[PDB]
């Protein structure tokens, strides 16, 4: 790979520079290079990996949604025929998005998840796996199998997190938030989504008297997003 | 519905 | 080129879709493809070309400034030595930025400027030429020749605009705004920058009773930026 | 100093 000649520590240093410069494509490339050195990632390094690809795919998702919206209106009654360009360009963005998801999933499978034994790394990577199958599901039309893959990854992450992490652990909370969104937006299970978000919120509240000052802002933010969703859903 | 932004 | 098989009208349509999706790299590629069909661009098409590349290079410039700032502090007394990574990554962004500027300048020279006879197209393209030499000047350290190229392009644009356009024409105003910034930021001529901005503002004020409703917001915005700069500079 | 954003 193009990063094969760069020191691991240099890749990490440049990923942090790319983050400061909001150069997320570069950041992802540097972190892919770091993963491919074959050593496990630290907590800080996992965060760099996730933020890089989250921002890359986030921009692709936002663009895909803009184009898909334009495409669907072009297929409403009364809409003037305009040729294949909207579909073509939506497909172009879609294919690029799928390629990024496939790249992330390949890294997780080679071999981050295999070597992750600690709960904090294993749940983190399985959550990522669920997240990127979910992003694939958003554009899939095939779709059932992708949805099943997302659910299986989220479920294994959930089982570990509940056995090995306190309720206010930010990774546990962020997994529950995203799995509840999966239920609501992807899997047509709004009641499961609401139940998961509420149980997660309530149990985190009762655990707050143990939560570290370190993690307070992360976990409070995610708790507020759980609350925001519940307000939106109920 | 929101995930972390 | 990769866009050689796509219809000109399809390239324009996809450039507009890319703009809506904030996919500026795609937008620039589509508009480069359109220019390379060999026909002159309309007013609307020139705007698409300029906005696409403005946003591409804008992001590169913002990243370059972040990295250069980190680099200069690494060279202050007391700064811990950290290796070549900051310089290397700044150089990477810099080279990419220069490549985009070179691409724009090549399009302007092949053959947009040559075939542009109307004042509105010729001033537009010469302003672009000054702008992208200016962006090259910002990272140059060589620099004098690039600064001279920017000045020559801006000056020819200025001479045409004053002979052929009313003072409130938005292209004339935006050229004067950017040329005044060139004087202040690039050419070490703050007094020339202030004189140009003030003369431009004052003459546009006296012409406002002729300005079209079409162009009122564009020209008022640029007039406010001239005023903002003058407040910053005086 | 600002140019159009
Ligand atoms: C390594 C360097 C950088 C700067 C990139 O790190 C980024 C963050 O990484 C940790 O936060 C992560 C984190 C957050 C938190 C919510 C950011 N919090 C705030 O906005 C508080 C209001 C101030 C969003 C991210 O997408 C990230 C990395 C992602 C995950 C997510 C990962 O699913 C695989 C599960 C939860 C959350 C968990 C893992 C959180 O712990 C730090 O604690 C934060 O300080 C730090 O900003
Ligand atoms: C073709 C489709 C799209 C949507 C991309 O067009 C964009 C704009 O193109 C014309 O505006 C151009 C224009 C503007 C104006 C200031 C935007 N005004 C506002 O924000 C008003 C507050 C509401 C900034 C751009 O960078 C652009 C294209 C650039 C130039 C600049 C080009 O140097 C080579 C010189 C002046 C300005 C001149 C050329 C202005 O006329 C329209 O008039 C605008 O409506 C329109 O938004
Ligand atoms: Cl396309
Ligand atoms: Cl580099
Ligand atoms: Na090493
Ligand atoms: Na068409
Ligand atoms: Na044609
Ligand atoms: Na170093």
């Amino acid at each position: 790979g193009a990063m094969g000649s760069m020191e691991r520590a240099s890749l990490i240093q440049k990923a942090k520079l790319a983050e400061q410069a909001e150069r997320y494509e570069d950041m992802a490339a540097f972190m892919k290079g770091a993963v491919e050195k074959g050593e496990e990632l630290s907590c800080e390094e996992r965060n760099l990996l996730s933020v890089a690809y989250k921002n890359v795919v986030g921009g692709q998702r936002a663009a895909w949604r803009v184009l898909s919206s334009i495409e669907q209106k072009s297929n409403e009654e009364g809409s003037e025929e305009k040729g294949p360009e909207v579909r073509e360009y939506r497909e172009k963005v879609e294919t690029e998005l799928q390629g990024v998801c496939d790249t992330v999933l390949g890294l997780l499978d080679s071999h981050l998840i295999k070597e992750a034994g600690d709960a904090e790394s294993r749940v983190f990577y399985l959550k990522m796996k669920g997240d990127y199958y979910r992003y694939l599901a958003e554009v899939a039309t095939d779709k059932k199998r992708i949805i099943d893959s997302a659910r299986s990854a989220y479920q294994e992450a959930m089982d570990i997190s509940k056995k090995e992490m306190p309720p206010t652990n930010p990774i546990r909370l962020g997994l529950a938030l995203n799995f509840s969104v999966f239920h609501y937006e992807i899997a047509n299970s709004p009641e499961e989504a609401i139940s998961l978000a509420k149980t997660t919120f309530d149990e985190a509240m009762a655990d707050l008297h143990t939560l570290s000052e370190d993690s307070y802002k992360d976990s409070t933010l995610i708790m507020q997003l759980l609350r925001d969703n519940l307000t939106l859903w109920t | 519905s929101n995930t972390l932004r």
